């Protein structure tokens, strides 16, 4: 089923935040960091993928 | 009043028409940068309607797209497409294609604009892991992934008003190893991650311009289908 | 001249950007992050910081 | 109709008025957490209007301050009051300031909130450089500057809507070393920004709550010129 | 003619017993920093043998074990012990176990030395995960987990020869999220390293003293196994 | 069975380093550090965990 | 005096640890990884510097 | 009885010559890569003792160099080498120089080897920043500094045996940005890092081989002046 499915399944099942990613969730934190709000935030690696990034171990 | 360059729309199920749509949401002007190999086709669909119920927004809004032109981050200049793909049979009825020229198409007919984003990769090898990546494929995969983002900056940043922000794509497998993520992907986000930095020391200092990169979740877009495995 | 005087005069003139920072511009970037705009996002370390952290060592 | 607890203020020169400034934009009410030991003088400013100039929102609008309460993040409960501060002259006058009383409090003036800021610091012996710190002292940077956060959310979550958002202050001190930043501060902030990766965990899987830490620059304000090295 | 401290023992399935062993390669000696509670009964199983078999050293040597003593983390001078432990059962008979006294204690029987190990943790409540933590038990956890090597540092840079070095044990916890690993252990984890910095600037440039810490992978000994989740 | 045996478990199947990691390999580590011979290395955190630290999601 | 020099003279002035950087100190920590003494280390960024990578701000 | 194979040495000056040094003094037989523009170089000053007191090592050894060969990390295999530089002035009488055939030669004579030296870099811009770096530069730092990597790792994976160590030289630029380190080489720095993880895995997976990477401090070097900032 492909790299890719595995890798949504994972996400879903295991981040700590269980809603399934949408493109929009990219969306709009990019509108966020394009944007003067952001205007005090530069080269960062801004992380958006409901957590994932942050586990060593998973559980199940 | 903003206006945002998005390179690497192909179609509206990346992460590129989602970053479209939100920018849309609050109202800022989007230029399309499509690659040739899929212009045309997607010229047809959004003329046919065929993209109508995916620029609809919660709030009624439809999204507002500026322009539409075709883009391939592989060329910065004219002189240097080679002679091959400047014959083939997508790139012919084509012209101003490369970095140089559609910044200057873009600045030449809206004037400066003041939002930018690279949302483009590509690997010839990605379905390859690394130790079977070949030296062909890894500088492919770095030169499409990686480079395109600094070479867009660079001639961009003159057609871009002070305090304008700049943004990229990247994936987690640059930081922790992720098998499957091949061709040289994961080293060509790692040189991304990093040229972030450098950039932003620049563009900030000469320019008062930041640049940021997301690391974004699993999507199932045509890309990331690419991967099959 | 205490060592916070020190601390914005070196973020001043060694950070990426070159502007003051405000305590509206760490402010910004919390109601971003208290809101459903960055529903995707969480567990992680967000610099406001002109960028300053990026650097390694001062070019001068 | 969102409603933000901001915990850890004195004045108008720190983060958190700047917070409280912002999200005032989205007219999100505000509700004070200030430290006993200051809370009366305090509000006599308040009452004697020297913050109606900081308190004029861009938007041309009045910040919304829902309320100031006494707030103390080294007490999680009533039972954790020790004798010496319940004899403390500036404790005396006031009441239900433990991080469970004001959570208690809050929550039965005003309901349920769905934002939390964790915006306080404080370390004995910050003068000192850690290997000159004891064990009073850091153990005292440790409960004020993160302790207090796991405590706030513990308390918290009870009270607050679901999808509700958490935010803390932190330093890069705790990755990279800058001498001055003493009293353990700098281990402070690195198990405050370590906690936010476990807390994020939990209160996601669990309540579906995001936390999220802001490392930021300097900012003059007064917990920060008191370090004076 | 090069002295090892060890501090953080109670049998041979630890890291602590694991360095010794190796150590004694380059042929260091060797004194062992054994927590009151189990020093006798340790040197119970010393007396008649239980460990021969655990100190031949692979070049068929025996290890060089210069001495035994007990050894409280918890304590930076004989003025920091409470009443409760003075009558505790286990500490009556022994004496001189707390930092200071040890760090003289040694200093006067063998001089000075080059290398200290700081191998213990200790957290009440690991068993429950940090929302579920007391405060008691969190700062139980950095006291015995992290201040403790800062104090170690501070009282034994004096009896320590010039360039020597100095390393504690820590656990990738302290970055990435690992469910199980509670009671603010992760978090201690996390200010042991960012103070190994911190300790390695001023202990670098005052004395010439290098401090490193190792992050280990997993070890069935005793004090792991009663993490139990 | 404990969480330190599921823990030994996930390390000794998912580990870049199939080996079964032993008390003495951090001790070699940990000897090499105390000595001379890393005399330009110091504040560092060094893992010795068969490389179990570099991974992100298992391929199982 | 090339970008080189300038490296040399600030490390030996804000590292942690004084001492020149020898070829040599680079090499006896690459012995150490080559052998066996390293079994259970892999994947890693050794550093090897004088410590000068954990500061963020200098002091004079 | 262990052999390791050397690929960055062009004199006594860089890294590479220390390493084999401390390689000699535990007594492994060392072959040199050599790239062919000073390749008759070296071996002349070889010749002629011009290294003979630097080859000198305390306990009174003399480094044991078992091979010296010309080599050249740019090319993967024979059908790899261009018609110029394979007419060119120094490449004529050279032969066996490719990735492949040097790994090939080295087995052919010797049998396998258990050691593995990445200690080189090259990049053609390096005096130029990254925003003024051509696409040719940099796809040339990668391929040179990062990809010969991965490629020396490929063909030697072969004539290795189990347990087989590998370790390469990187710079911090590529975690923190430092102007003046450019031409992509931060870049390739990034790359090299997030490649050492990825060929652990597989490498550590498939053939029991570990690679890890140095991120060395400054020193003054050949390659290191060509920087000339
Ligand atoms: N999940 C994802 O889809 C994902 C995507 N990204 C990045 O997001 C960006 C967008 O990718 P996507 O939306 O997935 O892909 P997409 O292919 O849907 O859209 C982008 C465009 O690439 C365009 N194309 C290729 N080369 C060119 C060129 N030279 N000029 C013009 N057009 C070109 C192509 O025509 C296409 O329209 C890229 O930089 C990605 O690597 C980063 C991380 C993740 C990811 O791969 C991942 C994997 C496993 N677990 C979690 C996440
Ligand atoms: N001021 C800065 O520049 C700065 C501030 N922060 C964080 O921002 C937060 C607050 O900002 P300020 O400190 O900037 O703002 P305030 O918001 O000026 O100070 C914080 C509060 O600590 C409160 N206090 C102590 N104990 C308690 C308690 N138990 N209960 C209730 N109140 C208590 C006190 O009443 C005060 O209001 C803290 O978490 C800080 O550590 C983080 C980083 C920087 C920083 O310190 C820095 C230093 C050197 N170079 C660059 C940046
Ligand atoms: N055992 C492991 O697998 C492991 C061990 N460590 C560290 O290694 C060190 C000790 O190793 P063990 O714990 O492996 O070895 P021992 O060396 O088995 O235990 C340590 C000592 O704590 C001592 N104790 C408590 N308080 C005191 C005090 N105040 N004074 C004197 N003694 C006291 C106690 O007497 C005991 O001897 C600690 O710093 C650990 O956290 C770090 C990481 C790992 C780990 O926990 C882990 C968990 C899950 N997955 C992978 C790895
Ligand atoms: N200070 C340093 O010299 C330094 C060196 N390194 C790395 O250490 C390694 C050795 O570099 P060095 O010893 O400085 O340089 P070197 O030039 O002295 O020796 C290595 C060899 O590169 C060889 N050459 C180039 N291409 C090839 C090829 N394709 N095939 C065969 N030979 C070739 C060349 O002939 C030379 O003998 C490289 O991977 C470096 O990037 C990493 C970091 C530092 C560094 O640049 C730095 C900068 C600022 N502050 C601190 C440190």
């Amino acid at each position: 089923y492909t790299f890719i499915d595995y890798a949504i399944e994972y996400s879903e099942k295991y981040a700590p935040l269980r809603q399934k990613l949408l493109s929009t969730d990219i969306g709009s934190v990019a509108s966020f960091l394009l944007s003067r709000e952001s205007r005090a935030i530069t080269g960062q690696t801004i992380y958006v993928d409901n957590g994932l990034n942050i586990m060593f171990l998973p559980d199940d | 009043e903003d206006i945002c360059f998005i390179a690497g729309i192909g179609d509206t199920n990346g992460y590129g028409w989602g970053i479209a749509k939100e920018l849309s949401k609050r109202n800022v002007k989007i230029i399309f940068g499509i690659w040739p190999p899929v212009y045309n086709i997607f010229m047809k669909n959004y003329k046919n309607g065929k993209f109508d119920n995916d620029m609809i927004i919660d709030k009624d809004k439809k999204m507002n797209i500026l322009d539409m032109l075709p883009f391939d981050a592989s060329f910065d200049t004219a002189n240097d497409i080679d002679e091959e793909t400047k014959n083939n049979k997508r790139y012919n009825m084509l012209q101003n294609y490369t970095i140089e020229d559609v910044a200057n198409l873009i600045h030449q007919k809206y004037g400066k604009i003041n939002m930018l984003v690279h949302s483009l990769a590509n690997a010839k090898e990605v379905q390859k892991d690394l130790l079977n990546t070949s030296r062909k494929g890894y500088l492919d995969a770095l030169s499409k992934s990686s480079y395109s983002l600094i070479s867009l900056c660079k001639y961009f940043v003159n057609i871009m008003k002070p305090q304008s922000s700049i943004i990229s794509l990247t994936y987690h497998a640059s930081q922790k190893v992720v098998p499957g993520y091949g061709g040289g992907m994961s080293s060509a986000k790692a040189a991304l991650e990093s040229d972030t930095r450098v950039l932003a020391y620049h563009l900030g200092r000469n320019y008062n311009i930041r640049i940021n990169t997301i690391s974004a979740g699993p999507l199932k877009s045509r890309a990331a289908t690419a991967i099959n495995k």
